[PDB]
């Protein structure tokens, strides 16, 4: 029965670059041996070729023996080649998620071993996978081969083979549509929501129809039965999970403890609920010394302690279903820390996840909220191809406040409010126009660039006054520490004059936390106020109130 | 059915950019589409050997209930080489209707060694598939390249109508035809559907829109005018000419911060002095006269700043250098978005972008008042050009907001 020939990728190197000419290096007389018995053997099978002396090109070849098996083992040492090799569309470029996959009756793996080898290599390439098996004692010329099919560690071999993989399944896939495959590296996943008699043919189907190409796949009933293991997963016929999360508990953690529990916590974040990495991955941040121990805060050992509990039972995700609707619910955990249940039943959790602002002075928790959506939207793009409903912790009323008001433009998607506190507020909100009968505050600060000496006051219209002396202080500390003074001696309305751009950029931003000491302060006297009207007035025109404090402040 | 010598610029090779995800909606509607341009060998499918890539979606027109491509060769545009003295009577036009023409571009075929830089990919939903890839044969909708290949190749088609309406500017740029008359609108629209059956001789050609250059968008800076003024009103005046200093001369501001000298309340009444209504009326006849020295460098990059004034309002200014306004505009009418701001900032961008083709034949880069994550995630949502332009983002609030309302 005649197999098809399965058309060959037309490969090049790199332009402006030749082949790879690297020595071959001295092997044991044993090694030697071993290589010829493999290289005699798949030469026979066609996957290589002898050739003659023409070829220059070189790739080195190694022997490592197996853990306890007697048959040895080739190695060639691609990795001058790939250098050389032209890139490739990687149609690897994303795995999916088991969140994402609809529930199917049975699924079937197929290992496709041999099938890597089954795959032809471009023939004007083939020159550059040359290599030397040297010869006994280095008495005769070592024996050259180069290969004819798809190299095991060559650059191209993986896009090359799924590609072709791909060209040979969509027939099938096309003149059966109650079957789905999903393929990765060696194996070959099968499934349907067939009657489980009708499911074993169509397998049968798709392991003839795979020989049509020549290809051999696992005759036996496979021993990998659920779960399957795949990437860090695991797989079972109603639920998914990661492979277990049990964390390492001692007393002295090194720099490479800390990175590497950011690395899981962070896989284990996306279906065990709540997992928050603030404090610790705040750690980090300084050196790349691969050794040193430190002390964690009583912040980041409260909050591995709160991390345990939620490991000592598995949890699991649903699979997806089309026809429910898909939902997001977000929760505040404080500390620029967020949490999110993906789900289409109460309960049933698709998936989970996390958000940490990202790295600034000052910020917000509106717009961390605003952040996270569109962290869960992209996410649900990917996974499901659609946009879940949010339930948020923020009233209708904040959001439209906010939006309407904010000097950006902002939008959330389809959303609802849902009341599990802490809820998102706004804790204080500007005037648009001056307060009738409030006391009018003209602000200024100034600092001296050498002494670091500075002033801050403000003159109202009722008289009253203050200039406070500073010292190692800027300019920018003073005309914030200025606004601080109008805000602790006014009463519950005041008006609010400066000439500091600096100050009215922080407070139009709208901060509700800050990591400078100062900015937190005015925050907190903001909160106490009912209605602020903060106005903006050039400096050095002699605007009265303005240049009164600003002679009393330079001086 | 022969081809033109195409190549990039030099040291540079082609577009490596990630396909973002789409909807299932869209992965549906791409697919349906690039179907039918397969079978019509407009596109054909390619391998891995193909490295580059360039990202691709589907919009909905203003009315055409059926989907379009649209392919972001924001990438290939700056890497492909430079190839019309833009016709500066367009602006002075009083109608103008664009149409896409985009469909004429694909009867010329494609130059074979830069196909493999209009690479493109149709993903699936969770990567469940491998994305469909494809390579364009024919001209592509939206590459800098079609237009400047298929001049040649049009200019033939409009000569018979253009020896007909000696009149009638006509202005190309991407897969859109600028068409220009000074008439009223009934001559208009026979005029353009019989520029239509003229295109139709040979060869969604269907679709009209229709603009006014000359009664647009073109504003000045202007101070109020008042009968009791308070310390604020004063205060916002000063802050005002002060900005304004920046671009015109003449401006003084000193008999009017004279007013307030003194600590008063914001809102108490200040009667005007003489001196200071003798600067108030000298700067507001200044205000009037033009910017002087502005001018228009086609070697720069055109610059467009937006701020969000609230109650569906928008300001906007093109520029090249800080100060110097070729343009300023205001927006109160966008569509269908009265609960939405990043639809009515991505209405926004094209009403801006299209007045800077009329204007000038190029597309600014803009400056959003949105944070990154928000418009790269909801713009391609609302996006109705078959052209993209350039855009990078403010995060720090600008005091020129209420200076421009
Ligand atoms: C056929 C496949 C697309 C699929 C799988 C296979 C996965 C294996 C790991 C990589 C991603 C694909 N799974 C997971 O298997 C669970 C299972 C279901 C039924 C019987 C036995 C095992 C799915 O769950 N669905 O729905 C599925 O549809
Ligand atoms: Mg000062």
């Amino acid at each position: 029965v005649p197999i098809s020939p399965i058309e060959t990728v037309p490969v090049k190197l790199k332009p402006g670059m030749d082949g790879p000419k690297v020595k071959q290096w001295p092997l044991t007389e044993e090694k030697i041996k071993a290589l010829v018995e493999i290289c005699t053997e798949m030469e026979k099978e066609g996957k290589i070729s002898k050739i003659g002396p023409e070829n220059p090109y070189n790739t080195p070849v190694f022997a490592i023996k197996k853990k306890d098996s007697t048959k040895w083992r080739k190695l060639v040492d691609f990795r001058e080649l790939n250098k050389r090799t032209q890139d490739f569309w990687e149609v690897q470029l994303g795995i999916p998620h088991p969140a994402g996959l609809k529930k199917k009756k049975s699924v079937t793996v197929l290992d496709v071993g041999d099938a890597y080898f089954s795959v032809p290599l471009d023939e004007d390439f083939r020159k550059y996978t040359a290599f030397t098996i040297p010869s006994i004692n280095n008495e005769t010329p070592g024996i050259r081969y180069q290969y004819n099919v798809l190299p095991q560690g060559w650059k191209g071999s993986p896009a090359i083979f799924q590609s072709s993989m791909t060209k040979i399944l969509e027939p099938f896939k096309k003149q059966n549509p109650d079957i789905v495959i999903y393929q990765y590296m060696d194996d070959l996943y099968v499934g349907s929501d067939l009657e489980i008699g009708q499911h074993r043919t169509k397998i049968e189907e798709l392991r003839q129809h795979l020989l049509r190409w020549g290809l051999t796949t696992p005759d036996k009933k496979h021993q990998k039965e659920p779960p399957f293991l795949w990437m860090g997963y695991e797989l079972h016929p109603d639920k998914w999970t990661v492979q277990p999360i049990v964390l390492p508990e001692k007393d002295s953690w090194t720099v490479n403890d800390i990175q590497k529990l950011v690395g899981k916590l962070n896989w284990a974040s996306q279906i065990y609920p709540g997992i928050k990495v603030r404090q610790l991955s705040k750690l980090l941040r300084g050196t790349k010394a691969l050794t040193e121990v430190i002390p964690l805060t009583e912040e980041a050992e409260l909050e591995l302690a709160e991390n345990r509990e939620i490991l000592k039972e598995p949890v699991h995700g649903v699979y997806y279903d089309p026809s429910k609707d898909l939902i997001a619910e977000i929760q505040k955990q404080g500390q620029g820390q967020w949490t999110y249940q993906i789900y289409q039943e109460p309960f049933k959790n698709l998936k989970t996840g996390k958000y940490a602002r990202m790295r600034g002075a000052h910020t917000n928790d509106v717009k961390q909220l605003t952040e996270a959506v569109q962290k869960i939207t992209t996410e649900s793009i990917v996974i499901w191809g659609k946009t879940p409903k949010f339930k948020l912790p923020i009233q209708k009323e904040t959001w439209e406040t906010w939006w309407t008001e904010y000097w950006q433009a902002t939008w959330i998607p389809e959303w609802e409010f849902v009341n599990t506190p802490p809820l998102v507020k706004l804790w204080y909100q500007l005037e648009k126009e001056p307060i009738v009968g409030a006391e009018t505050f003209y602000v200024d600060g100034a600092a001296n660039r050498e002494t670091k000496l500075g002033k801050a006051g403000y003159v109202t219209n009722k008289g009253r006054q203050k200039v406070v002396p500073l010292t190692n202080t800027t300019n920018q500390k003073t005309e914030l520490q200025a606004i601080y003074l109008a805000l602790q001696d006014s009463g519950l309305e005041v008006n609010i004059v400066t000439d500091s751009q600096y100050a009215l950029g922080i407070i139009q931003a709208q901060p509700d936390k800050s990591e400078s000491e100062l900015v937190n302060q005015i925050i907190e006297q903001l909160i106490k106020k009912e209605k602020v009207y903060l106005a903006w007035v050039p400096a050095h025109k002699g605007i009265g109130g303005n240049e009164q404090v600003d002679k009393l402040v330079s001086a | 059915i022969e081809t033109v010598p195409v190549k990039l610029k030099p040291g540079m090779d082609g577009p490596k950019v990630k396909q973002w995800p789409l909807t299932e909606e869209k992965i549906k509607a791409l697919v349906e589409i690039c179907t039918e341009m397969e079978k019509e060998g407009k596109i054909s499918k390619i391998g891995p050997e193909n490295p580059y890539n360039t990202p691709v979606f589907a919009i909905k027109k203003k009315d055409s209930t059926k989907w379009r491509k649209l392919v972001d060769f924001r990438e290939l545009n700056k890497r492909t080489q430079d190839f019309i003295p833009h016709p500066a009577g367009l602006k002075k036009k009083k109608s103008v209707t664009v149409l896409d023409v985009g469909d004429a571009y694909f009867s010329v075929p494609l130059d074979e060694d830069f196909r493999k830089y209009t690479a493109f990919t149709i993903p699936s939903i969770n990567n469940e598939t491998p994305g469909i890839r494809y390579q364009y044969n024919v001209l592509p909708q939206g590459w800098k390249g079609s237009p400047a290949i298929f001049q040649s190749s049009m200019t033939k088609i409009l000569e018979p109508f253009k020896k007909q309406n000696p009149d009638i500017v006509i202005y190309q740029y991407m897969d859109d035809l600028y068409v220009g008359s000074d008439l009223e609108i009934g001559q208009h629209r026979t005029k353009i559907e019989e520029l239509r059956q003229h295109l139709l001789r040979w060869g969604f050609l269907w679709m009209g829109y229709e603009l006014h250059p000359d009664k647009w968008t073109v504003q000045p800076i202007v101070l109020p005018e008042k009968d009791s003024w308070t310390v604020n009103d004063i205060q916002k005046l000063v802050g005002k000419l002060n900005w304004a200093s920046q671009i015109y001369p003449g401006i003084k501001v000193r008999q009017l911060s004279k007013l307030l000298r003194g600590t008063k309340a914001l809102t108490e009444v200040i009667p005007l002095t003489e001196e200071a209504e003798l600067e108030l009326a000298e700067n507001r006849e200044i205000l009037k006269e033009p910017v002087h020295g502005v001018y228009y460098d086609p070697s720069k990059d055109l610059i467009a700043e937006i701020q969000k004034q609230g109650q569906g309002q928008w300001t906007y200014q093109i520029y090249q250098e800080p100060f110097k306004n070729l343009k300023t505009g205001k927006y109160a009418r966008m569509r269908g978005a009265h609960t939405n701001d990043v639809k009515q900032l991505t209405e926004a961008v094209q009403k801006i972008t299209t007045e800077s083709i009329v204007i000038w034949g190029k597309t600014p880069k803009f400056k959003l008042p949105i944070q990154k994550e928000t418009w790269e995630t909801w713009w391609t949502e609302y996006w109705q050009a078959t052209w993209i332009p350039e855009w990078e983002f403010v995060n720090t609030p600008p005091l020129v907001k209420l200076w421009y309302q």
